């Protein structure tokens, strides 16, 4: 077993534009095994209906999943992705950055 | 379409 | 333009959480089109693309039957593998299967594969000749024996060289507007002053398809030392990707971003200005 820690990208489907509804994405990948906790946070509380893609893997056998939810970007509303996995000492939180 | 035949067990 | 069809299978034992999980997903190129989730409600193969929806009950019934058979085989394998490695039925384990085929720009068979893995490590795989096997360890040796004696190879080769290829082609026309498309990357650059001495230049590529792409940074027209993020899915069938470089203030114009994608007539060159 080569326990693989999940990579994390937090981003939106379309370029973020205050007012225009969008989709908040969290893309976890390169992890193993496939059991994984992924939440989207809004100002610190998790969002209710979060859908994800079906499970699949890469050439090296590592897994990848896309989590998403409708959201309307606004300042100063803050979003982040919470990811809990076995290879992690504690849940990793990545703040969403439209800025990127 | 998936493979048609039955897959041998390991 | 090359093309491919892939099926990815995930089998997961979960002691104290019920019966084994089984998931199957099918891809044509970078687009998924089908799925099966033993935890889902339908218990059938499901369309994950608009163009596959127009397949008749004959197709779906057939695919459902096969994926169920696939499931059963993996259910057995989970226990067998426990035995080979002397593992108690308390630990959680994963099995992975991947098969599919490749076609050249002429839509003719290039190559097929059948890779099998246990707990994230190679287990057994079908050699390119589609006639022999590669066993990762001594355990897979026993499986290699079995499969040789059962002539699994020729069975798979038939599928990979024929049916697999024929259906890839069929899908390619059925999903012409989707699969046989190229979406040229929408580009733009953003300058962000991190420190007082250093600023970051990020080169953006959005809404492109397929996923293949290359982003390069040059200083004075010379390749660069650079953060290149793994290409990510937009969630709408397209992909994103950005490349960044940390440049000293005032020396911004020294840098140029170079984007290439088969959707572009020729490469693009972006500068911050």
């Amino acid at each position: 077993m080569i326990q693989r820690t999940p990579k994390i990208q937090v981003y939106s489907r379309h370029p973020a534009e205050n007012g225009k509804s969008n989709f908040l994405n969290c893309y976890v990948s390169g992890f193993h095994p496939s059991d994984i906790e992924v939440d989207l946070l809004k100002n610190g509380e998790r969002i209710e209906k979060v859908e994800h893609s079906d499970l699949s893997f890469s050439k090296d056998w590592s897994f990848y999943l896309l989590y998403y939810t409708e959201f309307t970007p606004t300042e100063k509303d803050e979003y982040a992705c919470r990811v809990n996995h076995v290879t992690l000492s504690q849940p990793k939180i990545v703040k969403w950055d439209r800025d990127m | 379409t998936l493979a048609c035949f039955v897959l041998a067990a390991v | 333009g090359s093309h491919s069809m892939r099926y990815f299978f995930t089998s997961v034992s979960r002691p104290g959480r019920g019966e084994p999980r089984f998931i199957a997903v099918g891809y044509v190129d970078d687009t998924q089109f089908v799925r099966f989730d033993s935890d889902a409600a339908s218990q059938r193969m499901e369309p994950r693309a608009p163009w596959i929806e127009q397949e008749g009950p004959e197709y779906w019934d057939g695919e459902t039957r096969k994926v169920k058979a696939h499931s059963q085989t993996h259910r057995v394998d989970l226990g067998t593998l426990r035995g080979y490695y002397n593992q108690s039925e308390a630990g959680s384990h994963t099995v992975q299967r991947m098969y599919g085929c490749d076609v050249g720009s002429d839509w003719r068979f290039l190559r097929g594969y059948h890779q099998y893995a246990y707990d994230g490590k190679d287990y057994i795989a079908l050699k390119e000749d589609l006639r022999s096997w590669t066993a990762a360890d001594m355990a897979a040796q026993t499986t290699k024996h079995k499969w040789e004696a059962a002539h699994v190879a020729e069975q798979l080769r038939a599928y990979l060289e024929g049916t697999c290829v024929e259906w890839l082609r069929r899908y390619l026309e059925n999903g012409k507007e989707t699969l046989q498309r190229t979406d040229a990357p929408k580009t733009h650059m953003t300058h962000h002053a991190v420190s007082d001495h250093e600023a970051t230049l990020r080169c953006w590529a959005l809404s492109f398809y397929p996923a293949e792409i290359t982003l390069t940074w040059q200083r004075d027209g010379e390749d660069q030392t650079t953060e290149l993020v793994e290409t990510r899915p937009a969630g709408d069938g397209t992909f994103q990707k950005w490349a960044a470089v940390v440049v000293p203030s005032g020396q911004e114009q020294r840098y140029t971003c170079h984007v290439q994608h088969e959707g572009l007539p020729k490469p693009l060159t972006l500068r911050w200005e």
